[PDB]
Parts: C-alpha cells; structure tokens; sequence
C-alpha cells in the first residue's frame, strides 16, 4: 500500500509530471520557443503581467517556479505516511536539504537536449540561449541538463519517480536531524518498496537500483554547487534579490 | 515560525 499512496500524493500535488512534459513537448497552443532576446521578450509580452535586465528577468522567473515547487513538495511530503508524526522541526529539517534534491530530479522531467519547458507548460527556453547569457548566469542551469541528460537514459516513468522523491526527502542523514532512528526506518520502507517497484516496472534492467542511488548522491553535489552559485549572486549582482523562502532554504546550508 | 514552517502548519 506504500507505493500506491506515495505515486497519488505525488500525482495529486505537482502541477507538472513527466507524463503531462511528454505530451506538451511532442504537441498534441502548443509552446513558444525562447530562443534568443527578441522570442523572450515576445514571451513575457504574451505571458508575464520589467525594466530590469534579462538575466535577472529569467533570474525572477525561476525562483518563483521554485517557490511553488516548494510548496508542492511541502504538500507532497505531508503526504509521506509518517512524515506528518514527526516533530515539527524534524519536517523542516527534511524539506529544507530535501526540496532541490528533489526540485533537480523532478527537472529533468520538462528537459529534454535542446532546452526545457517553461512557464507551466507554454514556453520552451533553449539550453544554447541559457548558455548565450552573461556570466554567472550562463552557468546555473548547464550542470542540471548535465544530469538530467544521464537521469532521462534511464527511462523512469512518473511512479518511479514518485518514490525516488520520497527517498530523498525521507533521508535520515541530515544535519539535525532529532529522530534520526525514525526516520532511517522511514527510509527503509520506501526504499524496500522502492526497489521491488523497480524489479516490477524494469525487469530489464537489474542494476537500476544502485544506478538510482548514485543519483541521489550526485543531486546532492549538485545541490551543493548550485548553493555556492546562490550566495555568489546574493552578493555580487544588483537588482536579483532572492525569494525569503528560498533565502531560509539556502540558510546554513 | 519560519517560512518554511509556516508552510508545512497550513491545514
Ligand atoms: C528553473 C530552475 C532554477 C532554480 C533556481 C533556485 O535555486 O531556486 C535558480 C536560481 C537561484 C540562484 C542561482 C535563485 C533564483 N537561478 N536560476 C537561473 C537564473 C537565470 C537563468 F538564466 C537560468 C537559471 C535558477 N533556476
């Protein structure tokens, strides 16, 4: 019953799978492409409600995807059967080193090799036009298509990836943490259910399991890099101010 | 509460 429940949490809580990324992404208003300033402009004309320069515009524009992603994942974990038990301190702990874990993985959803779906599915943003930006800009999103192109080879569908999520969040090592012996057998339970899952829905491939936790362990050096890009532009770029959600997230990390 | 936890009190 564990994976049942963790796969509708996750169907029920985030506005974009990989089910849906698909399907936008081969057509089926289909989206406009951002490919260089003058489709960005066009695209904000059509779809945000500034004078501000590009690399901050987009700057904005991610974090407040971020926000929201955040806030689902919240939902999503409240979800988690046991999650809810914990102290509350204990629940904030885990989202807080929990959420870009997961935010990362879960992007690789909307990526594909030439760029990424944005906007909540109505534009598509080119990875060569992230990287045609100015420095240090050009340099947040190149290390997560990075992932995502090794992530996407192995061919998750939406049910392992619900569970995926779980295991990060339900991760008894981070720093803080109080009931760490509750949570390792938290842990334990989704991972077991985890693995079966993966026996069932990839008998093709009977290494899937340690390749998944290899991932988990590079997300989180990819989280900890991106960090360090965070607090470079928190004190060298002028008009990118930072979300007070994400600045807490970031906080002590 | 912080932020974050402001979020995760929400019913
Ligand atoms: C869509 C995924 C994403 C997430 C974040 C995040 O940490 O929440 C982020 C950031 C942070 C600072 C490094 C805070 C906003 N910056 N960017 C970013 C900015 C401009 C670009 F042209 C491309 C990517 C970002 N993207």
């Amino acid at each position: 019953s564990l994976a049942k429940r963790i796969y509708e949490a996750y169907l029920k809580n985030f506005n974009m799978n990989k089910v849906k990324a698909r399907v936008i992404l081969s057509g089926k208003n289909p989206p406009f492409v951002i490919h260089d300033m003058e489709t960005l402009c066009m695209a904000e004309k059509t779809l945000v409600a500034q004078n501000k320069e590009a690399e901050v515009r987009i700057f904005h524009c991610c974090q407040c995807t971020s926000v929201e992603t955040v806030t689902e994942l919240t939902e999503f974990a409240k979800a988690i059967p046991g999650f809810a038990n914990l102290d509350l301190n204990d629940q904030v702990t885990l989202l807080k080193y929990g959420v870009y874990e997961a935010i990362f993985a879960m992007l690789s959803s909307v990526m594909n090799k030439d760029g990424m779906l944005v906007a909540y599915g109505n534009g598509f943003i080119t990875r060569e036009f992230l990287k045609s930006l100015r420095k240090p800009f050009c340099d947040i999103m190149e290390p997560k298509f990075d992932f995502a192109m090794k992530f996407n080879a192995l061919e998750l569908d939406d049910s392992d990836i619900s569970l995926f999520v779980a295991a990060i969040i339900c991760c008894g090592d981070r720093p803080g943490l109080l009931n760490v012996g509750h949570i390792e057998k938290m842990q334990e339970g989704i991972v077991h259910v985890l693995r079966l899952h993966l026996q069932s829905n990839h008998p093709d491939d009977i290494f899937l399991f340690p390749k998944l936790l290899q991932k988990m362990a590079d997300l989180r050096q990819l989280v900890t890099e991106h960090a360090q890009l965070v607090q470079i532009i928190k004190k060298t770029e002028s008009d990118a101010a930072l979300h007070p959600l994400l600045q807490e997230i970031y906080r002590d990390m | 509460p912080s932020l974050l936890k402001k979020l995760l009190l929400a019913p």
